[PDB]
């Protein structure tokens, strides 16, 4: 709130034209005055600022007019919705040569000069420029207060720029705004119970891209969070349902994909979304409606934004498992991890390992048993030992982005979006994609003798 | 539908201001009334330079070559190299990166192939001792620029390597009001792959016009030997006035082409240095655009800076008009109170812009 | 309305990726893929990477044989080689 | 003179940046270190945060509280030089954050 | 060819990484162990 | 447990031998392998002597 | 002593930030009434505005800007 | 890692 | 010079001064023989002198910068 120009709205006016709304018949983009009181940083007075109002999406201003405040103070209730040179530069029509000629080419970096001979006649003597040629906390507090007083002092200047077009609706002033492109359902369901806030976007938070953050299962949330499992982020100003993907730098060499989040620690995460500054925190909710509330805690994941870009690359493990059928001493013939001579010809020279944890290397294709081929190892493979080829298939984020847009609904709660994986499975009455050999068992080590 | 330009002018600065503000840009009518119209080879290479520096920036060129679209992206930098075309030296390709540079995810180590210096463009000792100090006082701390090997027109063979790795959040706001006292006048004279008499007869022929001036003169010689000399013979002279009490610099240049007396070029550069310190106050006439771009791109403050009256040229007008039609920031002008010289003071409410690319 | 068609295209991508999520996996995201659990030879068309035991045989190029050639030129010009001596 | 910093047992410090993000070995003494700006002197020193899993709470300029360390032995990966551990971040004890009782406000 | 190139860049980045982080841990070791020993030196007489 | 939780040092159950390849059952793991390999080293050493 | 003082003076140490406004026109500070439903909110709003303008209301809705003292106002939001 | 381009 | 551009003068100091005829403004002092230059010729378009001495070697010198 110290670096964003924000504003609660307390008064609302749908100044369209009634003959126009009767003309098109309930289809228009209702231009709307919002009479409110702004806070935060000064609002940039040039019309065209991106401002996000909550629960409809972000718009841009069209005209802004500050008014005398209806609830002033000594130098009282108010209840709406209830009972020369500078202009010589900046005027646009004239040419810069006309500007300089009535005041009295930039690819070429060197500044334009004149004839060197008369320059030398000018500077045969040099006496003109010969006059020119002769605690830490309260430290920073003094620096910022000195900045604030020179700020106010050089704001104390000529009126029409430092009061309405160079410093911009300074701090805490009652204003009227006019938007366009506001959908009809906002005005059609304008309940004054629910608030309508707004905040001026920075340039760095209008662009969409992929954010890398560090999440956490919230410590009173009862359920772990799945990858590619939709949740609604309260990042910054917006609130949007997106599809996160959770990664961990496995000892800071990579960014590999997980399946869920850890139970008690911070883990990295990535998702599509609008951009924001780094080092900014957010909350993130599961189901927001009221039909599905239960006795459960609603806040799912908190955490801050690490950094942002437009394309990250995350991988995941996949182990091409094979089977020996013909072992030898120190080498073996392995089967059906690959299927073709061209596949093993791609993978000539790759390292592998066994489930007994011994290293190995896939040496050459076998010719006729087209899947099978020949590999050498540290010592003897048993016939009952599955080999493993560690590889990294790259996955990528989904570009899904619904802002919640709560105050356009018919009912203003019971908001729905993408449901969770468990409940869409329960809705179409499927069963969880289990696997019979994947399940653990009470293992039974027997005392293995030797010959 | 966002921001649109006419005329094949000011092109590097329009692209770097688009990349700074984050706004996209159309530019139409790139020399449409020409016998050989369209976008030049060196500026096409400049756009490929920009696309290698940033990430996610999309650019379309007209098939007639007379317009260019640019949606920017984030700047990521990276350790790369760039061959530069022989139509244009490396100062032209390093000067817009010199103030797009301190804001990426990573450092800047982008070393340039090709011709070192030229007449119209920025020399390398020019860039160093006249654009490093203004940035070091604006708020960057480790910006360096080395020469692996020099070059010369028109054969080139020059290799130049800049690094910046003080990735600051935003430049601080400058408050320079006075007329800065000059503490020393230094300079260097280089010769790539000719005889070593040229440098000394440059230095003495330069310093004879300012031996009468009281201030201490120091010009340093450098020949360039062996393979490091490059592929064309040439020589040049750099003058820099240093204000060490607060750390400013003025600078003037030239190179000497074929059929040119080094004594006369040395005193020509010294008289153009006197020209610039006449026309200048606290910033150079070529140090000006980088400085005001930094003061508009720093923090949400008032940045004030004093210039004398003759700085205001058609370049200043077109730069102010361009910076308005990117992000609508008027500059206020404070005339100084002792006005036998009507010195303006550019005060700009800076945007509170910062880089949002850092790993944090 | 514009908001109405917005919600129906949102509803469209909602539907397509909920059935993507509940539906069958790719072969290439499930770990432990054998030969019989794949498209037969999808792997050349994969752009898939891994790690290897040892650096393979350096294929001898014209530039490396001329580099060792100018090395032996310098060495046999200077006669600084290393043989055995008598006793 | 009565302490490693002036005479106080604790001093509020502004975190510059996380030292040793890119250490590969987890729970390594390069990894569990952080640059911190002493305010009552105003200078930058480097300090520990125990349990690099709970390093990730404190990030950047979050006015942490800086106590002594007191090496009671000779651990192997323990580098010398540092004698400052972090005891709170932004007011709340990061030990309590690590055992997830309290919450970090911002 | 892909094998030789990937092994080369992996060896290059590992040899960079080891030296760089060992450099930074040794300089922050000595530039604070010096004043720690001077602190125990000035504290030992009281 | 110095500065770690029980859920930090919990457990990691081992996967069993598959059911497809179950004719030659009991997949052997790293401790089984070293239990076999040191015995084979012993037998090769006494054969060498 | 110095012992009870040299540890308690670090309460004066913080991160140096700025607070956006001089004494020109400070805004109505937004005051939010949050609770579980069916307790507190509207009656506390009614009592506060009754004490603060010597006048109650009925069926209040939307943010209401009410003065409090000669300095500054505030804004209530159920 | 790159996304944009020149066309 | 054959197109009367400038004149080259040797010295018994082991050097040649290239020297204007319009202006005499000491264009170049190109050297490097170590025994006195005792023949001088100029190219037919004043681009390239050929200088020579009693060191038995001849030096072909481009005149755009006094290079070799
Ligand atoms: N016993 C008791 N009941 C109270 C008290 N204060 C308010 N109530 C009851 O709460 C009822 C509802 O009024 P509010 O509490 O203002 O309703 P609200 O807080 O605005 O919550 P919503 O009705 O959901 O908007 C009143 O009819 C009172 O009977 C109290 O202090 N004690
Ligand atoms: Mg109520």
């Amino acid at each position: 709130r110290n670096e964003h120009p924000y504003m609660l709205a307390d008064r609302f006016t749908d100044l369209t034209h009634p003959e126009l709304i009767e003309t098109q018949g309930l289809q228009i983009d209702r231009k709307v005055a919002i009479y409110g009181y702004l806070h935060g940083t000064p609002l940039p007075s040039a019309p065209g600022t991106r401002v996000h109002i909550a629960g409809v999406g972000d718009f841009s201003v069209a005209q802004i007019e500050k008014l005398p405040d209806p609830c002033p103070t000594p130098f009282l209730i108010y209840a709406p919705m209830s009972d020369n040179i500078g202009k010589l530069i900046y005027m646009d029509n004239i040419s810069p040569e006309e500007c300089i000629r009535r005041w009295r080419d930039l690819e070429k970096f060197v500044p334009y000069f004149d004839t060197f001979e008369k320059l030398a006649k000018k500077w045969k003597s040099v006496d003109a420029i010969k006059e020119r040629f002769l605690t830490w906390y309260e430290l920073q507090k003094a620096k910022i207060s000195k900045q604030l007083e020179i700020n106010n002092i050089e704001y104390q200047e000529m009126t029409p720029e430092q009061r309405q077009r160079i410093e911009g609706f300074k701090a805490g002033s009652y204003v009227r705004i006019v938007f366009e492109k506001v959908p009809m359902e906002f005005v059609k369901n304008f309940n004054p119970k629910f608030p309508i806030v707004m905040g001026g976007l920075l340039p760095t938070e209008i662009k969409f891209g992929i954010v890398k953050a560090r999440l956490r299962r919230h410590r009173w949330h009862k359920k772990i969070l799945k990858t590619n499992d939709p949740l609604v982020l309260s990042l910054g100003w917006r609130r949007f349902q997106t599809l996160p993907i959770y990664t961990t730098t496995d000892s800071r060499t990579r960014t590999r994909m997980l399946k869920y989040t850890p139970e008690h620690t911070y883990c990295n995460a990535a998702f599509y979304g609008p951009l924001c500054s780094p080092n900014t925190p957010f909350c993130g909710v599961q189901i927001v409606a009221n039909s599905d509330t239960g006795n459960g805690f609603r806040i799912a994941a908190t955490g801050i934004v690490e950094e942002i870009d437009v394309n990250i690359e995350i991988v995941k493990k996949l182990k091409l498992v094979g089977f020996p059928y013909k072992i030898f001493k120190n080498t073996a013939f392995i089967k059906d991890m690959f299927s073709s001579a061209m596949e093993v010809a791609r993978f000539e020279g790759a390292q592998i390992k066994t489930v007994s944890g011994i290293r190995g290397e896939i040496k050459r294709a076998l010719s006729k048993p087209e899947g099978h081929y020949r590999a050498a190892f540290e010592d003897k493979i048993l016939m009952s030992d599955i080999v493993i080829l560690r590889s990294w298939y790259p996955v990528r984020v989904k570009k899904f982005y619904n802002p919640v847009t709560s105050l356009l609904l018919k009912e203003k709660t019971e908001w729905k979006g993408l449901r969770l994986t468990g409940q869409i499975r329960a809705a179409m009455n499927l069963e969880t994609p289990s696997n019979p050999d994947s399940a653990y068992h009470k293992i039974e080590r027997v005392e293995r003798h030797f010959n | 539908k966002y921001t649109t330009f006419q005329g094949s002018q000011n092109f590097r600065l329009r692209i770097v201001l688009a990349t700074l503000s984050g706004k996209p840009i159309k530019i139409e009518k790139i020399r449409s009334g020409d016998l050989n119209p369209g976008l030049k080879d060196y500026e096409v290479s400049f756009l490929r330079l920009i696309e290698s520096v940033t990430n996610g920036s999309v650019i379309e060129i007209s098939y007639t070559g007379t317009t260019v679209i640019y949606r920017p992206g984030i700047i990521v930098g990276g350790a790369s190299t760039h061959i530069c075309p022989s139509s244009k030296p490396v100062g032209y390709f390093v000067e817009p990166m010199l103030y797009l540079a301190p804001f990426s995810k990573k450092k800047f180590s982008i070393l340039f192939k090709g011709i070192t210096a030229s007449h119209n463009d920025a020399g390398i000792e020019a860039i160093k001792w006249g654009l490093m100090p203004v940035m070091e006082k604006f708020g960057v701390r480790e910006c360096a620029l080395h020469t692996l090997k020099r070059g010369s027109p028109p054969l080139g063979g020059g290799e130049v390597h800049l690094v910046v790795d003080s990735l600051i959040a935003q430049p601080i706001t400058m408050h320079e009001i006075d007329r800065p006292i000059i503490s020393s006048i230094t300079g260097v004279a280089y010769s790539t792959r000719v005889s070593p008499s040229l440098v000394n007869r440059m230095i003495d022929g330069a310093k004879k016009v300012l031996k009468n001036l009281q201030c201490e003169v120091n010009i340093t010689a450098d020949v360039w030997r062996g393979e490091n000399s490059g592929k064309s013979p040439g020589w040049g002279i750099t003058l820099v006035a240093q204000s060490k009490q607060k750390g400013w610099s003025y600078f003037a240049e030239d190179i000497g082409d074929a059929g040119s007396i080094p004594e006369e070029l040395g005193e020509k550069v010294a008289c153009q240095l006197l020209e610039e310190i006449s026309k200048s106050a606290a910033v150079g006439r070529n140090q000006l655009p980088l400085a005001i771009v930094y003061m508009v791109i720093g923090k949400e403050d008032i940045g004030r800076l004093r210039i004398n009256k003759e700085q205001i040229d058609e370049r200043f007008i077109i730069l102010l008009r361009d910076i308005k039609k990117i992000f609508n920031t008027e500059v206020f002008l404070k005339p100084v109170d002792e006005a036998d010289n009507e010195d303006m003071i550019a005060t700009i409410k800076g945007i509170g812009f910062t880089n949002t690319s850092k790993k944090i | 309305s514009s908001f109405e068609k917005q919600q129906i295209e949102i509803r469209k991508q909602i539907e397509q990726l909920e059935n993507e999520a509940v539906a069958e996996k790719k072969w290439s995201l499930k770990g432990e893929v054998k030969a019989k659990d794949r498209p037969e030879d999808a792997l050349l068309t994969e752009e898939l990477e891994f790690d290897r035991t040892a650096k393979p045989v350096p294929v001898i190029t014209s530039e490396v044989t001329e580099s060792l050639e100018d090395m032996i030129r310098r060495r046999i010009q200077d006669s600084n080689f290393d043989d055995l001596q008598r006793r | 003179k009565s302490s490693p910093f002036g005479g106080s047992s604790h001093a509020k410090g502004i975190v510059l940046e996380k030292l040793g993000i890119e250490s590969k070995q987890p729970n390594s003494a390069i990894r569990k270190c952080v640059r911190v700006q002493l305010i009552k002197n105003g200078k930058k020193v480097t300090a520990f945060v125990p349990n690099d899993g709970c390093l990730n709470f404190v990030d950047e300029n979050d006015e942490v509280l800086l106590a002594g360390f007191g090496r009671k032995g000779k651990a192997k990966g323990d580098i010398p030089g540092v004698r400052f551990k972090v005891v709170k971040v932004s007011g709340v004890s990061l030990l309590a954050l690590w055992k997830e009782k309290k919450e970090k406000p911002r | 060819f892909e094998a030789r190139q990937r092994i080369e860049e992996k060896n290059k980045e590992s040899s960079d990484y080891h030296a760089k982080m060992a450099h930074i841990v040794n300089t922050i070791n000595t530039e604070e162990g010096a004043e720690k020993n001077k602190y125990e030196r000035e504290r030992k007489l009281r | 447990a110095k500065l770690v939780h029980d859920v930090q040092k919990k457990q990691h159950r081992e996967r069993s031998q598959l059911t497809s390849r179950s004719r030659y059952g009991f997949l052997e793991k790293h401790k089984d392998y070293v239990k076999r390999a040191q015995d084979f080293h012993r037998k090769q050493s006494t054969l060498k002597v | 002593t110095m012992q009870r003082s040299s540890d308690v003076n670090e309460r004066k140490l913080h991160v140096p930030m700025v607070d956006r406004t001089p004494e020109d026109d400070p805004p109505p500070f937004i005051v939010a009434v949050v609770g579980p439903p069916g307790t507190g909110k509207t009656t506390l709003i009614r009592s506060l505005v009754r004490r603060m303008t010597k006048s109650t209301l009925n069926d209040i809705q939307g943010p209401i800007t009410v003065v409090s003292g000669k300095h500054r106002r505030l804004t209530f939001l159920e | 890692n790159k996304r944009g381009g020149v066309i | 010079s054959p197109d009367d551009r400038y004149l080259a003068i040797s010295l018994l100091d082991n050097t040649v001064k290239v020297f204007f005829l319009d202006s005499m403004k000491f264009y170049l002092s190109l050297y490097g023989h170590k025994l006195p230059v005792l023949s001088i010729d100029i190219s037919f378009d004043s681009k390239m002198i050929i200088t020579s001495s009693a060191d038995k070697n001849i030096k072909i010198w481009g005149l755009d910068f006094g290079d070799c």
